[PDB]
């Protein structure tokens, strides 16, 4: 549905 | 917007079903395990055979690299795991404790620990140096299909035919979360996303799902492929675009757009179920492997 960031580690 | 993986290499050698393939973290090597009781090492870029590693008494379901690409843990029907020095090919340790087939395994990122899941319905945590089993978690009421540490070793995720994915605290061995969907189909594979925020799981009803592990919320769903019997390894592919790669019981490798959930490619070539896939840590390379009627491992490459 909405964007999903799978690589970013914040 | 789309990848264009094309066949580059076919690796032949295993004399029975292949069971899993893994790219060494340094990206130089591919390791493979087979029902033929052997591990094999191949060049990650040229599919050139390196060596054969042996010692298991029965077939092997999974293999896995340490963070430094020098060791390998394997899990086999002989009820044990073994730890191997890759360059010498010697068995450093044999891990004993499971009371039935060991189906899956993995190092933590620190690689001082090893996690395993078994047909005996348990998940065990082992000390690399000693070979000793540190904790035995009563994880499931059916065989455990996958097991995996998150980016920092603090969490283990585990999947099972019982229908559950569970998150465990590595330190204490405590169950932090149980993932419940609407119908709880047998879960045949699970792994963390690279940042460890999401988990990808596969269910024996032709479905892959992306979950927000904290909120315990399913988000993306990927279908179109075929998975109703075998535990097929799936992946986050993130070196070029962002995709989801899975084996498939229709002999094809399927590729999805991470966001749209649309099929962006399907790789023909194998002649039996595609049981396992892996993605190169840095290059747009995909490794695939097949069951008894094929026995080959293929390497595909793309620009996107």
């Amino acid at each position: 549905d909405e964007e999903v960031d799978v690589t970013s580690v914040d | 917007v789309k990848p264009n993986y094309a066949l580059k290499f076919t690796l032949a050698g295993h004399t029975k079903a292949v069971s899993s393939v893994k790219f060494s973290p340094n990206g130089e090597w591919l390791a493979s395990s087979s029902a033929d009781k052997l591990i094999k090492i191949w060049g990650a870029y040229d599919g050139k055979f390196e060596k054969t590693i042996s010692g298991h008494k029965l077939g092997i379901s999974d293999v896995a690299w340490s963070s430094d690409s020098n060791l390998l843990v394997s899990a086999s029907d002989d009820k044990t795991l073994k730890i191997w020095d890759v360059s010498s090919g010697k068995c450093l340790k044999t891990l004993k404790g499971h009371s039935n087939y060991v189906f899956c395994c993995n190092f933590n990122p620190q690689s001082n620990l090893i996690v395993s899941g078994s047909f005996d319905e348990s998940v065990r945590i082992w000390d690399v140096k000693t070979g000793k089993c540190l904790k035995t978690l009563p994880a499931h009421s059916d065989p455990v299909s996958a097991v995996h540490f998150n980016r920092d070793g603090s969490l283990i995720v585990s999947s099972s035919y019982d229908g559950l994915c569970r998150i465990w605290d590595t330190a204490s061995g405590q169950c932090l979360k149980t993932l419940i969907d609407d119908d709880n189909p047998p879960v045949s594979f699970v792994k963390f996303s690279p940042n460890g925020k999401y988990i990808l799981a596969a269910t024996l009803d032709n479905t892959l799902k992306l979950w927000d592990y904290s909120k315990g919320k399913c988000l993306k769903t990927y279908t179109g492929h075929k998975n109703e019997k075998y535990c097929i390894f799936a992946n986050f592919s993130v070196t070029g675009g962002k995709w989801i790669v899975s084996g498939s019981e229709d002999n094809l490798v399927y590729i999805w757009n991470l966001q749209t959930k649309e099929i962006v490619q399907k790789l023909q070539g194998h002649t039996d179920v595609v049981i396992s896939t892996a993605c190169h840590p840095t290059e747009n390379i995909i490794a695939s492997a097949a069951l008894e009627n094929d026995k080959t491992i293929k390497l595909w490459k793309s620009d996107c």
